[PDB]
């Protein structure tokens, strides 16, 4: 046995956890408000993201 | 005869030190092959078994 045989499990688990967390970062929808379509009827352009 | 005496002596010595032999063999296997001493659970069900 060398030196990289006994660290395989921990390294694989580290890689899997980092991959799962990257998936969480990428595919999770961000924080946006919950609006009824009738609450903002005619006001849709106000919440686009502009600062006008 | 000689054969019977030799086998009797060997059997006495083997049986006297059985438990120490088994414990030392386990220590060798644990520190050289793997720390999951599962003779059974080889087809029971495949579950994660880390080596840390």
């Amino acid at each position: 046995e060398g030196v990289v045989r006994l660290t395989k499990d921990g390294q694989r688990l580290r890689n899997m956890i980092m991959s799962f967390n990257a998936d969480i970062v990428a595919r999770t929808p961000k924080k946006k408000p919950f609006f009824w379509p009738e609450q903002i009827a005619g006001f849709e352009h106000m919440y686009d993201g502009n600062d006008d | 005869n000689r054969l019977e005496s030799i086998l009797s002596r060997f059997d006495a010595d083997w049986t006297a030190s059985d438990e120490a032999r088994r414990e030392a063999k386990n220590d060798l296997f644990f520190s050289r092959v793997s720390q999951w001493d599962d003779w059974l659970s080889q087809y029971t069900t495949l579950q994660y078994r880390g080596q840390f």
